[PDB]
RNA sequence: AGACCUGAGUGUGGCAGGACUACCCGCCGAACUUAAGCAUAUUACUCAGCGGAGGAAAAGAAAACAACCGUGAUUCUCUCAGUGAGCGGCGAGCGAAGAGGGAACGAACUCGUUGCCGAAUCGGGUCUUACAAGGCCUUGAGUUGUGGCACAAAU
RNA sequence: CCAAAGAAGGUGUUAGCCCAUUGAGCCAUAAACCUGAGCGCCUCAUGAAAAGCGAGUAGCACUGUUUGGGAAUGCAGUGUCAAGUUGGCAGGUAUUUGUCUGCCAAAGUUAAAUACAGAGUAGGAAGACCGAUAGCGAACAAGUAGCGUGAGCGA
RNA sequence: GAUGUGGCCUGGAGGUUAGGACGAAGCUUAUGGCGUGAGCCUAAGAUGGACCGGCCUCUAGUGCAGAUCUUGGUUGGCGUA
RNA sequence: CACGAGUUGUUCGGAAACUGAGCACAACGUUAUAUCGUUUUGUUAGGAAAGUGAAGGUGUGUCGCCAUAACUGAAAAGGGGCAACAGAGAACCUGGGAUUAUAUUCCAAAAAGAAAUUGCAUGUGGGA
RNA sequence: AACGUGUCGCGAUGGAUGACUUGGCUUCCUAUUUCGUUGAAGAACGCAGUAAAGUGCGAUAAGUGGUAUCAAUUGCAGAAAUUCAAUUACCGAAUCUUUGAACGCAAACGGCGCAUGGGAGAAGCUCGUGUCAUCCCCGUGCAUGCCAUAUUCUCAGUGUCGA
């Protein structure tokens, strides 16, 4: 192999999901949606973007909807599992 | 080896300088006494000093120095404020050629350099 | 927080892994309170532990790459090795004639500068 | 319209990223310049044409 | 150039040198030789050698002396 | 009439952005760049504009490995012992 | 069956590609301009165009000068010399080379050929701390010729 | 009061003695470079004590080009094309004879003196130059803002 | 059109003499004096805030009123169309 | 002007994945110079551009033949691509009190719901 | 008268002049000074607690490592002296996103492959494990030409022979 650099399989969830989102439009889907608004990264897609919630958030995403933003920056609509609050997740989380 | 024949190149290395060449500009005379007891001219001042103004309008004022800038070529001084128009108390800065450093804050690199230095 | 390189360098690739593993998951959580306001002495832990993140993975490459030269080095493996580990230099340089080929001389030559090698004279 | 390729969408939205004000406090710092962005564009003037 | 018997040959090894690659485009083989007028020395190429680019250099650049 | 009148009549646009030089250059329908010539392996550079060659020559982007090379070479290859 | 020759396909190990291009090397190559017009001429074996390398390039070791009491690879400098050379609607204009004073210079070598040998060669493995200018092994290349010795600074 | 230091930068006015500087010298060091071709060990190399030499080549012819080269300086295309038993090339007016001088083409490598006439890397030295409409287009977030479909133009 | 001028003026260089924080250059003038003149000098700034004058010589990117001159600014037309 | 927000898809448009007027990579040829020419009239290239695999043999598993791995091949002329967001093709469509701004894209268990379609699998039921 | 005309003092508009120059231009010198498929030069995206440009850097992103220094940086904030954490300078160790000669195939597509290693796998299977089909993610190789080469690889030819 030509590549020599460490790369860890621990750390790819990190780099899947940035940072939720705490606008208006996001409380309101997690209140009535069962849904947690992230900023993800732009060249993931949205099979990655559930293995990242589940070994991140340790929670089931029934759908994941994503959106590229008119700056650039790739926002995911991630509604969990009815067995799975998102309200609880998003205290969790320190949203 | 700032200056040179090319007054334009001896300027642009003195105030392009990097901070520790800027450190070593920003020196200030030792006193007599330690002038004496350390054989060494002057060393670059530094935070916690203890000076005195020898030149410019705060000439005889002591303090210890609180901030030395490099940036502004300035050192701060705690005895050395003015008042602004809000009443604040706001430090007033000094080149530090214009001081007298009458107590070093001594470290073990700080005490190597004098040893560096010492004429003896 | 802050990581000691020498601490680091002693810690065995398991656990900087997972040391690296940790600073990550600290650096999402500090992500996220850097979204929802927080206060500036958290948001001043940011820049220390990406360091830390850098400093971990810094080893981890370091140690790597020395191991793979270290397997690299026998020649049984040497014709084998990775152009990344092999020797940059310089595409000229590397493609240049080493010293050993531009001082090939034939037995001709060789002969004659046994025969009559250079002197060392002075003159009065 | 609706159809851009995402390589000129990625463009615009650094074009709109980059239209903003100077902070105030770059305006304090020791030695500043810099007063206005003065690469402040305006959809209405000129043309980026992606 | 790569092959080591070239690379270790004294007869030959002077074209591994960077100085002669695409030697041909530069006309420094037997042909381009021949056609730059080489194949002649003294009266029948002095304004030919080296070149007839250094020759005409030599006999049309002004020269100034630094006192005249 | 040409003129104002037929400013309105252009529709469309002749260049693009190239992949290569991101000059908006890119003629579409011939498939090549006016500025540097893509996909042709070489650029486009002519001696009777040399202030578009000093506009693109090395030195005016970022020298990203040339820096690094030249400082190598400055230090003769240092290597650790 | 098999061999050789001439060509393929894969594996293995490498190289080329672009940039720079001020100087340098090869080709290609104008016109404005001047001639008080203009066509040869001039600008100019220049600009523009194409290709190529380097830290310099190119040149270089006499099928050279000369006609001497002879000199002695190349390159460059001053002079030769704007020349009682020479080329030119012999008009406008172009236009060098020996020699001499110098810079530099340990400056000289390698093939082919011809004679005498004839694999003594070269790649691969493997071992010597070693991809040794080494030893062993290898039809693998190579006798449609690798290499060694001698050729005027020699005997 | 210094001066083996007067050196031209900085500091709130014009500073040898306020600061930095301006020396001898000290410390450290991958390789490479220099030194009885520095000095050891193993290995490996190594010194002396008759023939013939470059053939579609060189020449000629014609045509083109280039040159000061002029009954043709060099080169190119095509034609056709050698000699080496008294050889070949050069000896600046063509031819045929002689006689003299040099030299031995049609294979190759070579440092240094030379260029850098809009290059680049790391450093230096400067100037009877310009002093913000000057000097680089650019002393400034300048090949930037802005213009053109574009080549480009460009403060 | 030629020539002459211990003829005037400008930026630098060798020299030589001075001047300046008790105010240098720049700038302003019903501000006088000198010169045929180019100009020079003084005075006053309720101007300026740091450089600079005279003389001998050397040097040049050395003197503007106009080029449908260049750049920048202003301007009557005009509170008009 | 400043600040803070907003663009959600198995089915919508594109691509994946069609050919057209055409382009021109390879290949070959030419050119001092590829930065030139040829390249759809079934179609590159003096041109050996197929890496697929019908039947066989051998072996595995499935049954009473089928699928799977190998050795010998029948057959298949004419390299690789691009070029249509109006041609071809294309499995979702209503209601909503679901927004400040998106929706045939959001709605979560009574999905407001009703579907249609791929791919892979498990049982059921039948055959090998 | 009023408009208008002068002169003086003071204001405004306007930024000449003079001083000052981290800039330009010109000349000269030094040297283990000359990029790239081991992926260059150029393009493009991104990176700071705060960050538009510029600078620096590359998901280790206004920097990691090492060596020298010897207490800063500085608009605010945050942290807080013997190598071990400062800050500067330098450089040996590393990182180095999408491209681009760009080279698996394409391209106004952040698209699509073939081999080969991995990763994750909430169906199923197996006892919350382990295994894991489709789907998904990542690394490497895969352009063309040429040279050498095959412990002597597989072939083709009414080429030349030989059995
Ligand atoms: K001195
Ligand atoms: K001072
Ligand atoms: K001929
Ligand atoms: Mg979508
Ligand atoms: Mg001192
Ligand atoms: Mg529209
Ligand atoms: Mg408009
Ligand atoms: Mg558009
Ligand atoms: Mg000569
Ligand atoms: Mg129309
Ligand atoms: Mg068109
Ligand atoms: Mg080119
Ligand atoms: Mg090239
Ligand atoms: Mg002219
Ligand atoms: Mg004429
Ligand atoms: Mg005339
Ligand atoms: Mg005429
Ligand atoms: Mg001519
Ligand atoms: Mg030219
Ligand atoms: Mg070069
Ligand atoms: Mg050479
Ligand atoms: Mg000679
Ligand atoms: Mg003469
Ligand atoms: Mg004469
Ligand atoms: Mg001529
Ligand atoms: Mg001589
Ligand atoms: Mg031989
Ligand atoms: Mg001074
Ligand atoms: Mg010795
Ligand atoms: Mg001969
Ligand atoms: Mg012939
Ligand atoms: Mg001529
Ligand atoms: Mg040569
Ligand atoms: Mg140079
Ligand atoms: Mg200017
Ligand atoms: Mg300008
Ligand atoms: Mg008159
Ligand atoms: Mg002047
Ligand atoms: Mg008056
Ligand atoms: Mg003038
Ligand atoms: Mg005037
Ligand atoms: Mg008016
Ligand atoms: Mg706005
Ligand atoms: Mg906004
Ligand atoms: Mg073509
Ligand atoms: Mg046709
Ligand atoms: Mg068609
Ligand atoms: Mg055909
Ligand atoms: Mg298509
Ligand atoms: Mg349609
Ligand atoms: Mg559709
Ligand atoms: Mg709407
Ligand atoms: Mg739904
Ligand atoms: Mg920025
Ligand atoms: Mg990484
Ligand atoms: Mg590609
Ligand atoms: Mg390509
Ligand atoms: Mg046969």
């Amino acid at each position: 192999s030509n590549r020599v650099t460490v790369e860890s399989k621990d750390i790819a969830a990190f780099n899947v999901i940035r940072y939720p989102l705490t606008t208006d439009k996001a409380m309101k889907k997690i209140e009535e949606n069962n849904t947690l608004t992230f900023i993800v990264d732009s060249r993931a897609n949205k099979t990655e973007i559930k293995k990242a919630m589940r070994k991140l958030y340790q929670v089931k995403a029934v759908k994941v909807n994503t959106l590229i933003r008119p700056d650039g920056l790739k926002k995911a609509y991630i509604r969990l599992s009815a067995a799975h609050d998102a309200l609880d997740t998003a205290n969790k989380i320190g949203l | 080896s700032i200056k040179c024949g090319s007054r334009r190149k001896a300027r642009r290395a003195h105030f392009q300088a990097p901070s520790h060449v800027r450190r070593v500009l920003m020196s200030a005379p030792l006193s007599k006494e330690l002038r004496a007891k350390y054989n060494v001219r002057a060393m670059p001042v530094r935070k916690d000093d203890e000076v005195i103004v020898k030149r410019g309008t705060f000439k005889g004022r002591e303090g210890k120095v609180t901030a030395c800038y490099r940036l502004k070529w300035v050192i701060l001084i705690d005895k050395v404020n003015r008042e602004k128009a809000n009443g604040s108390t706001v430090a007033v800065g000094i080149h530090p050629s214009n001081v007298e450093i009458t107590k070093l804050k001594l470290t073990h690199h700080r005490k190597s350099i004098l040893e560096r230095k010492d004429r003896s | 927080h802050h990581m000691k390189i020498k601490d680091l360098r002693e810690k065995s690739k398991d656990d900087l892994l997972k040391t690296l593993t940790e600073y990550k998951k600290e650096l999402s959580q500090l992500r996220v309170v850097q979204q929802t306001g927080g206060a500036e002495t958290r948001l001043g832990r940011i820049r220390p532990i990406r360091k830390s993140i850098a400093r971990i993975l810094t080893v981890l490459n370091q140690n790597e790459r020395s191991n793979l030269k270290m397997f690299y080095a026998d020649r049984k493996l040497r014709c084998k090795t990775p152009k990344v580990l092999r020797t940059k230099l310089t595409h000229r340089r590397r493609l240049a004639l080493k010293e050993n080929e531009k001082n090939r001389k034939t037995s001709r030559q060789m002969r004659q500068a046994h025969k009559f090698p250079k002197r060392v004279y002075a003159v009065k | 319209g609706r159809f851009k390729p995402l390589a000129v969408k990625k463009k615009y939205a650094k074009k709109m990223n980059q239209n903003k004000p100077v902070p105030y406090w770059i305006r304090l710092r020791t030695g500043n310049r810099i007063k206005w962005n003065e690469k402040r564009r305006h959809w209405r003037r000129t043309k980026l044409n992606y | 150039p790569m092959c080591k018997t070239i690379r270790r040959d004294p007869r030959i090894n002077w074209i591994v040198n960077s100085v002669h690659k695409h030697r041909e485009q530069r006309g420094l083989t037997s042909a381009g030789r021949k056609h730059r007028g080489l194949r002649h020395k003294g009266h029948k190429a002095s304004k030919l050698r080296p070149s007839y680019r250094a020759a005409w250099r030599r006999n049309n650049r002004i020269v100034f002396l630094r006192k005249r | 009439t040409k003129g104002t009148t037929s400013m309105g009549q252009r529709h469309g646009r002749t260049h693009i952005l190239c992949r290569r030089c991101g000059r908006n250059s890119y003629h579409v329908q011939w498939e090549r760049c006016a500025a540097c010539a893509y996909p042709r392996a070489s650029r486009r550079r002519y001696n009777w504009s040399v202030k578009a060659i000093k506009r693109r020559r090395t030195g005016t982007g970022r020298c990203r490995y040339l820096k690094v090379v030249n400082r190598r070479i400055a230090n003769h290859f240092k290597t650790p012992k």
